[PDB]
């Protein structure tokens, strides 16, 4: 009932057309909204709601390191219950202020890279290795895809460049991923380099999606190296 | 006839019986925490629960034929299905009915009328399509007919709860000699 | 009423009998024979020794099956004892915990083994330690019980029987042999201190 | 009358030993086991005697004060040893359908057939209800449970 | 208007569904939210401090027993763990009705529904019933009583 009470307070700051700066008790009343649930019960549904009063209120007093906070906790933790419908569609323009900000980083989603592949192009008769599952590269050109899971658009893919080994590495990819499907890739551009021969392995990649330098996001269910 | 009397005799002795409400409890448990245990792998828990019933046809017909004291069975068919139809109701008080042979009886059904190891079990959606229920006794059976030299070869065709209306098992008999010294 | 759906649903202005499978659910008797049974626990601990490294966790995922049926055997224990289904009423819950460890002790093995286990006994020195006793335990008999490790089917079923009940109850077994009646398995129970202090509020 | 028991598994070997009512020993276990391989070598070829050059059942008098079954039964063993006499013991065989031979040798001389038949019926219930339900008893392996050897020793004192 | 709940132990509803009267032809539009699991989270509250004692002989069967500033709740508790909750009631006036002997006909008339899915050794504790029958069921077991 306490519970009750106070989201009610909560849908009282959301009604009122006076304004407020914050005022350093909100601190411990969305901190307290949070902890009378154990989230850090398994009735998902009142979550989504109780998260949607603590990101209005957040909005409305301007803390936005707990926009930043909760709403990262609200994408991360839930929306298999979040279609196009049910504000999703008219979210995700609520945290590109978290983003024009530098409140949140690191791109929260640790599923992205689908698999790789490095196949070839041929170009010559038998310019070729006629005397020597590895691959030893051929110059040419790569086709990394990957997949997307929240069906919002815009994760605009820039900069997809390899790890810490060798020139062997990917150039540039201006372009866009879609909303929902596993997107294909356009042009990774490996610039290959003959050097020592002794085998090098890849796991996976830096991306940024307008955001800050990720580390290698690791193919999924699999090494799939 | 005889073997059918002494069946409904040979119910009333020593050991004592317990209500099937027990037995049908424990084994819908065992095949619960298998199936979740396999992460619904319906093919393995099928051999498993299989290879479950047949370590225990190997060892149930002592017991049958020392408290049912019983002679040879040299016919192959139709002392076979009224023993059978005596010889649950022995151990699981039930009356499967015997039909559906070959052109000499060889391949031939045992349709169970009623089930006791499912009275109530609604297996769910994915579980339709790579599952029998009972399989246990197409392990116990296999076994307990093994031990007495007749290789056969049970499988299930259809059952309730997988959709259908009947519940019953075909059986292939290969053969197998060297019985002992008699 | 999916979990990922909302609770939304259609008016009640229709009348949809399309129904399937729903059955009578009475205390049918049909008394299958201890071999049988005796056997399907056979092959049970056979796989259990067969798969578990050692003792205590052998004793846990023996003892996992007792708290898989533990609570179905209960609801629909107290549903014929307490209580198709023309009903009278259902009577009273457990009231305390010396009502529903005379539950265990009327009803329970009555429903399982026709006979009562001889005793109940609150113990000396301390309460939140309770004990039954078995006299002759009917399902594992055969077994040479040098090893106790046998018999924790029951304890895992009682403490499914006291989980719902909202007394968390650490459950073992021992065997004392204190009487000419031989193999006889106690079952010193206990609780956590929360729910006896709640009984510990009034008692 | 009846002072040891043994009985024999279907693969030709030993499954257990018991010394009852005769308390002074000279014979250890190995010597046991060859008695086992050559009375089930001896069971192998006394059956093609053929001497003929060409119903029989047993009977009920309720040894063991109930029985399990009351009942004139039938016996699978119609051509092989049965017993054997000397001058200073006897011995008894009883096969099953599956395989096991069932031994009794007594000391004094114990119609003689059939009440050492009528006793080796019980233990084969017996031996099928508390070590055939035993999750210790690997298969074909000796019988280490203790439960099965008192309720054993209680019927030779159930006999005599 | 009347709005279904079998909430669990763990806080979670293994069973919540809503209904219509044709008559009112929609439910609650704009307190369908707030009448939700907030309501329902002290309900459980109430009915938490409620059932461990003897006295506030019927140990399950509780009727109603809160009002918020809307409409007013009932109750029942089971053995099971589980809590039933219905919340019914026409939005414009203060339902008053508790009929409070045939809608007893139906905590313990539904109550079997949940037995026999329960029974059920695939099905799980703590995980919502996707029953598409015993859903169908209800409605029309609450044809009986309205």
């Amino acid at each position: 009932k306490q519970l009750f009470v106070l989201r009610l307070l909560m849908v009282a700051l959301l009604a009122t057309p006076n304004k407020i700066a914050w005022h350093p008790d909100y601190r411990t009343l969305i901190d307290t909204i949070i902890e009378l649930l154990n989230i850090n019960s398994t009735w998902l549904i009142l979550q989504k709601k109780i998260l949607q009063l603590c990101i209005k209120v957040s909005r409305k007093i301007n803390d936005f390191e707990y926009v930043a906070k909760f709403s990262s906790i609200l994408i991360t933790k839930y929306t298999h219950l979040l279609n196009q419908s049910e504000q999703d569609a008219l979210f995700k323009e609520y945290i590109q202020p978290s983003i024009t900000n530098e409140s949140i980083t690191s791109y929260w989603d640790p599923f992205i890279l689908r698999e790789v592949v490095i196949n070839r192009i041929l170009d010559s008769d038998p310019t070729s290795n006629e005397i020597p599952a590895e691959f030893t590269c051929r110059v040419q050109n790569p086709f990394k895809f990957d997949f997307t899971i929240n069906d919002i658009q815009l994760d605009e893919e820039i900069s997809e460049f390899c790890e810490i080994d060798r020139k062997a590495v990917s150039y540039s990819g201006p372009y866009n991923v879609k909303a929902e499907s596993i997107r294909s890739i356009t042009l990774p551009l490996i610039i290959k380099k003959p050097t020592y021969k002794k085998i090098y392995e890849i796991s996976c990649l830096k991306i940024s999606i307008l955001k800050l330098p990720l580390q290698k996001f690791d193919i999924i269910n699999d090494s799939r190296r | 006839r005889s073997l059918k009397a002494m069946g409904e005799e040979i119910w009333k002795n020593k050991t004592e019986k317990i209500n099937t409400e027990l037995f049908t409890l424990t084994y819908g448990s065992i095949v619960a925490q298998l199936c979740q245990d396999y992460e619904r792998d319906f093919n393995k828990v099928n051999d498993h629960l299989y290879s479950m019933g047949y370590n225990i046809g190997c060892r149930l017909i002592e017991d049958f034929l020392a408290r049912t004291a019983l002679p040879r069975c040299e016919n192959l068919v139709k002392t076979s299905e009224v023993l059978s139809k005596c010889a649950f109701k022995i151990f699981l008080n039930i009356t499967p009915n015997i039909t559906n042979w070959s052109h000499n009886k060889d391949t031939f059904s045992l349709i169970l009328d009623e089930n006791p190891l499912a009275d109530f079990v609604e297996l769910p959606m994915d579980a339709m399509k790579s599952l029998w229920y009972s399989n246990i006794l197409c392990g116990v059976l296999k076994g307990s007919l093994e031990m007495v030299q007749l290789d056969c070869d049970v499988w299930f065709v259809s059952d309730i709860l997988r959709g259908d209306s009947q519940t019953e098992i075909k059986v292939k008999l290969n053969r197998i000699l060297k019985d002992e010294i008699p | 009423v999916g979990p990922k759906q909302a609770i939304t649903s259609e008016a009640s202005t229709t009348y949809y009998i399309s129904r399937i499978y729903s059955e009578s659910l009475l205390f049918k008797r049909q008394e299958a024979s201890l071999s049988a049974m005796a056997f399907l626990f056979q092959e049970m601990i056979s796989q259990l020794h067969r798969t578990c490294k050692t003792a205590g966790d052998f004793e846990t995922k023996l003892s996992d099956y007792g708290h898989n049926i533990g609570i179905r055997l209960l609801e629909l224990l107290n549903f014929r004892a307490s209580s198709s289904n023309y009903i009278t009423k259902m009577r009273r819950r457990d009231l305390k915990i010396l009502d529903i460890l005379q539950f265990i002790h009327g009803t329970l093995w009555s429903y399982l083994f026709n006979h009562v286990s001889d005793d109940l006994v609150k113990s000396s020195e301390r309460d939140n330690e309770y004990m039954i006793v078995d006299n002759f335990p009917t399902l594992t008999q055969f077994i040479p019980g040098e090893n106790v490790s046998c018999e924790y089917f029951v304890c895992g079923i009682i403490k499914g029987f006291l989980f719902n009940a909202g007394f968390p109850c650490g459950v073992t077994a021992h065997r004392m042999p204190q009487g000419g009646h031989s193999q006889r398995t106690v079952y010193l129970i206990q609780f956590d201190r929360q729910v006896l202090d709640r009984e510990g509020l009034r008692f | 009358a009846i002072e040891t028991i043994l009985v024999i598994n279907k693969s030709g070997g030993l499954i257990y030993q018991r010394n009852f009512t005769n308390d002074e020993q000279k014979l250890n276990s190995n010597e046991y086991l060859i008695l086992a391989s050559t009375l089930h070598g001896v069971f192998a070829i006394a059956s093609q005697l053929t001497p003929k050059a060409l119903n029989t059942i047993p009977y009920i008098p309720y040894v063991g004060m109930d029985d399990f079954f009351k009942e004139p039964f039938t016996n699978w063993n119609k051509s092989g040893l049965r017993q054997l006499c000397t001058d200073q013991f006897t011995m008894f065989i009883y096969q099953t359908l599956t395989g096991l031979k069932f031994v009794a040798i007594s000391s004094s001389v114990m119609l003689a057939i059939q009440i050492a038949d009528n006793f080796l019926r019980k233990v084969y219930c017996l031996y099928s209800d508390y070590v055939m339900k035993d999750p210790s008893y690997s298969m074909e392996m000796p019988i280490r449970s203790n439960l099965f050897d008192e309720k054993v020793k209680k019927m030779v004192e159930n006999l005599q | 208007p009347q709005y279904f709940a079998i909430i669990g132990k763990k806080d979670n509803p293994v069973y919540e569904i809503e209904f219509t009267n044709a008559e009112n032809p929609q439910g609650f539009p704009q307190d369908l939210k707030e009448l939700n699991p907030f309501i329902l989270h002290a309900s459980l509250d109430i009915v938490e401090d409620l059932q461990w004692q003897i006295n506030p002989t019927d140990n399950c069967y509780l009727g109603k027993v809160d009002h918020f500033y809307g409409l007013a709740i009932t109750a029942y508790i089971s053995y099971s763990g589980m809590k039933f909750v219905m919340i019914h009631g026409n939005s414009a006036n203060s339902s008053v009705v508790i009929d409070d002997n045939n809608m007893r006909s139906f905590y313990q008339e539904v109550h079997e529904l949940y037995v026999k899915t329960l029974m059920n050794p695939f099905y799980k504790i703590t995980d919502p019933i996707r029953s598409p029958a015993f859903d169908s069921r209800v409605r029309t077991l609450a044809r009986k009583h309205l």
